[PDB]
């Protein structure tokens, strides 16, 4: 029971992406094996180099994989090895990768706490919200999507509306009708003084927008969140 | 009307009997001949067949362009007497086309573009990449692929010693073809068809083409790959693209070559629809300035 | 009518065909909205520029993972929507319900695929064929495919189209001046833009390809620095990497079909300009009848 590491070891480095994929998704049983000296550097390091695979499915299957990792070392260990890993994928070249990582770090916030999230993580979602890239300008918004579900009414608005109603100027339309997206998503978990002061003017001004999308969606958010 | 044969003196002008001279002996070989001017269009029929096919499209394409028809019956087929009719390699029949070219020629070879189809299509190749033709201008390969080929040994085996082994009259034999969908023009198969079988005794195969299997591995290996590698304006003729195999794929969408696709014929494309390969080999023609149109 | 087309979205990304009647609609509006388009269709950055997808409907949708979703990512095709007869329908079908659903989020040219000539005989008329019954479907989108726009120019810089340059056009203006909505020539500055490759010798070269012309390095720097334009970026050729970079970076190709026709082993690309025009090259893999010829 101390050698089938060797085996699985040799797989997840193989050339064929076929055995690297399936055997990932058998690392979890083999945690549950003997892990608490084992996973820190007898098996962690391998894992380390497979989140930047060049195949991306293989990335897919570690940030898969990642809470139920994250979990087993606990919160204090976690700003340590793996909040660096966590947090470029956000930025990674294949949009698969960014939402699989959005999506990540919402089962993450559910294992470490609401208090957790709004010192390591939501500043460094909040840092994209000025690249210049469009791309990931919308990773964002997708994060706050996200974060908005498991963080309750006043963490959201607090630390992520701002930034958010802040977004409503950008010089790119893509980003614009996004912060309309967001708005609809976000807003059944604010106070609806919230919605009327803060929230709905902005949606007012959108819909004044330039771009046909832009209009669209802020009219349909103002509509699905009884504003009008 | 009649399943009656049709004389080749209808779409030739003429013909020859070309000797040749090699090692143990002399071989007579045949050609159809048609036209006075413009570039030779030498002419290698597929297996078992023989010029006779090329009969219509001659008809065709003299009405479109200035050239000149050279149909020649390869050995063992047609009318070709050959001191060794049983050494049917890629190389031997490809060695035989220059040789026609020298003894017709030689001392004046002009303009020619190659025009195979399946076997005539291999050996058209392996006589344009071994430079056997001084003059020659272009290629044409006319439904005959490596990868699918090589793909369809087994079942072309059974194919041939499936056929009727002989033929009451040339009548049947003729329509037999269309029937059988061997052929699907009927034009082309009353003038084709003689080509195809002898007499004595009924009418039998005018070569046990069975008895060829062992040389069709060395007339498909490398062939799409051997194609891509002659340096000249090339066309290939097709009855559908689940003809292509990998290494044409990427050739021809990599804009190596001229594919056209006739799915409204069988096997025999050049005989099913004579109209339309005139056509596309009169454009190439024009296209590159080898011929002149009517 | 808005939720309409949010349906068909949905459903076409489950890979599951809208009806003849749906189809039709679809194509009207399509018409309508291209007709207010430009022969140089301008787009303003940032966009993702997309080459060839052939009909491989699981490939783009894998494109899509890569690239990011409509309407969040903007998209420039650059043609060939449709090729073999296995999936075509549903990945045109898609992109014409982007175009419709999001008008100023993507931007479809014309490819050389995108005629009625080669589409009757490559595939997307068999696949209308035994999808739909009839082929009133290949009509309504080979009639479509008159409207399609020929070039795209990204922030009046870099220069978008499915082949390539013209010995007929100079200037952007010549592409402007002329009429796109009809059947793709056979010759001619139109057919040219959509079959044209480019080429290691320079000058003009007759095409290998049947159509179009070969052009060198010395056509592109002169067409570029007429035009005022950094980059030429096209698809139609065939690049074992996705993309490739020729004449000292004045074109650039992109094919978007990984593993073309399912046995080439090529690699696709995409080419995503951000907001102030950085090229960065995105590589991807695939996602996860005679039969005689003697």
């Amino acid at each position: 029971s101390l050698y089938p590491i060797a085996v699985l070891i040799d797989e997840l480095r193989n050339e064929d992406v076929q055995l690297r994929l399936n055997s990932i998704k058998k690392l979890s049983t083999i945690a549950l094996a003997l892990g608490v000296e084992r996973l820190s550097q007898s098996l962690l390091p391998a894992i380390v180099e497979l989140a930047e695979d060049a195949k991306w499915r293989v990335r897919l299957a570690i940030i898969e994989y990642m809470p139920l990792l994250a979990g087993q070392l606990g919160v204090e260990f976690f700003d340590e090895k793996l909040n660096s890993l966590c947090m470029a994928w956000l930025v990674d070249h294949v949009y698969a990768i960014r939402e699989a990582a959005t999506s990540n770090l919402k089962k993450l916030v559910e294992k470490f706490g609401k208090e957790w999230a709004h010192a390591t993580i939501i500043p460094k979602v909040l840092a994209m919200s000025g690249d210049p890239n469009y791309l990931h300008r919308m990773t964002t918004l997708f994060c706050i999507n996200v974060l908005s579900e498991v963080c309750g009414q006043d963490i959201t608005t607090k630390h992520m509306l701002p930034t958010v109603l802040r977004m409503a100027g950008d010089p790119v339309a893509n980003v614009r009708f996004n912060v309309a997206k967001s708005l609809q998503k976000i807003g059944p978990i604010l106070d609806n003084s919230t919605l009327q002061s803060e929230v709905k003017p902005i949606l007012e001004k959108l819909t004044q927008d330039q771009d046909v999308d832009v209009k669209y969606f802020a009219q349909e958010a103002l509509t699905v969140l009884s504003l009008a | 009307r009649d399943f009656s044969p049709v004389p080749w003196s209808q779409y030739f002008e003429s013909m020859e009997d070309v000797e040749v001279e090699n090692e143990t002996g002399k071989d007579t070989f045949r050609v159809y001949k048609s036209g006075s001017e413009g570039p030779v269009l030498l002419l290698l029929h597929g297996g078992g067949h023989s010029a006779l096919s090329w009969a219509v499209f001659t008809a065709a394409i003299i009405s479109r362009v200035q050239c000149r028809i050279v149909a020649l019956d390869l050995r063992s087929h047609g009318e070709t007497k050959v001191k060794n009719p049983e050494d049917l390699s890629a190389e031997t029949m490809a060695k035989d086309v220059g040789n026609v070219v020298e003894a017709m020629y030689g001392d004046l070879p002009p303009p020619i573009m190659l025009i195979g189809h399946a076997m005539g299509g291999a050996i058209a190749v392996h006589t344009a990449s071994s430079n056997l033709v001084p003059s020659l201008l272009g290629l044409c390969m006319i439904d005959v692929v490596e990868g699918t080929a090589m793909d369809a040994l087994n079942s072309m085996q059974n194919f041939l010693r499936g056929r009727p082994k002989t033929f009451k009259s040339l009548e049947n034999a003729i329509e037999w073809s269309v029937k059988s969908g061997q052929i699907r023009n009927l034009e082309s198969a009353r003038v084709s068809m003689v080509g195809q079988v002898k007499q004595c005794k009924p009418y039998t195969w005018r070569i046990e083409l069975a008895k060829t299997e062992k040389y069709w591995d060395g007339w498909f290996r490398g062939l799409s790959n051997l194609f891509l590698s002659c340096p000249i304006p090339k066309l290939l003729l097709l009855a559908g693209v689940d003809r292509l195999d990998k290494d044409l794929t990427i050739g021809q969408m990599q804009g190596k070559f001229q594919m056209q696709v006739l799915p409204q014929c069988g096997h025999a494309v050049h005989e099913d629809a004579p109209d339309k390969v005139a056509e596309a080999v009169a454009t190439f023609l024009i296209r590159h300035r080898f011929a002149e149109p009517i | 009518f808005t939720k309409e087309l949010d349906q068909w979205i949905e459903q076409l990304n489950e890979c599951k065909q809208l009806s003849e009647s749906q189809v039709k609609s679809l194509c009207e509006k399509a018409k309508e909205i291209l007709t207010k388009e430009s022969n140089v269709q301008e787009v303003r950055c940032p966009v993702t520029v997309c080459g060839d997808v052939h009909g491989q409907f699981h490939d783009l949708m894998e494109l899509f993972r890569i690239g990011g979703k409509s309407p969040d990512t903007n998209y420039l095709f650059m043609g060939d929507y449709v090729d073999r007869g296995y999936y075509s329908v549903e990945t045109v079908t898609l992109l014409v319900a982007l175009k419709v659903r999001y008008r100023e989020r993507i931007t479809i040219l014309r490819g050389n695929h995108e005629s009625r000539q080669i589409t009757q005989v490559y595939g997307f008329y068999d696949e209308c064929l035994r999808k739909y019954g009839n082929a009133n479907v290949w009509k309504y989108f080979t009639d479509l495919f008159d409207y399609l726009p020929l070039t795209a120019l990204v922030d009046g810089q870099i220069f978008c189209l499915h082949g390539g340059l013209s010995p007929s056009i100079d200037t952007l203006d010549h592409i402007r001046a002329l009429d796109r909505l009809q059947e793709v020539p056979h010759e001619g500055p139109m057919c040219d833009l959509l079959w044209s490759d480019p080429d290691d010798r320079g000058g003009w070269g007759i095409s290998p390809r049947g159509a179009g012309y070969t052009f060198g390095q010395d056509i592109s720097e002169t067409f570029n620095h007429a035009n005022g334009l950094t980059l030429v970026s096209r698809a139609h050729q065939l690049v074992m990497e996705g993309y490739n970079w020729c004449h000292d970076r004045n074109v650039v190709t992109i094919f978007s079909a990984p593993n073309y026709c399912y046995r080439c082993g090529n690699q696709a690309a995409i080419m995503e300009l951000d907001d102030t025009l950085k090229y960065s090259f995105l590589q991807f893999d695939p996602a996860p009848t005679p039969d005689y010829f003697l």
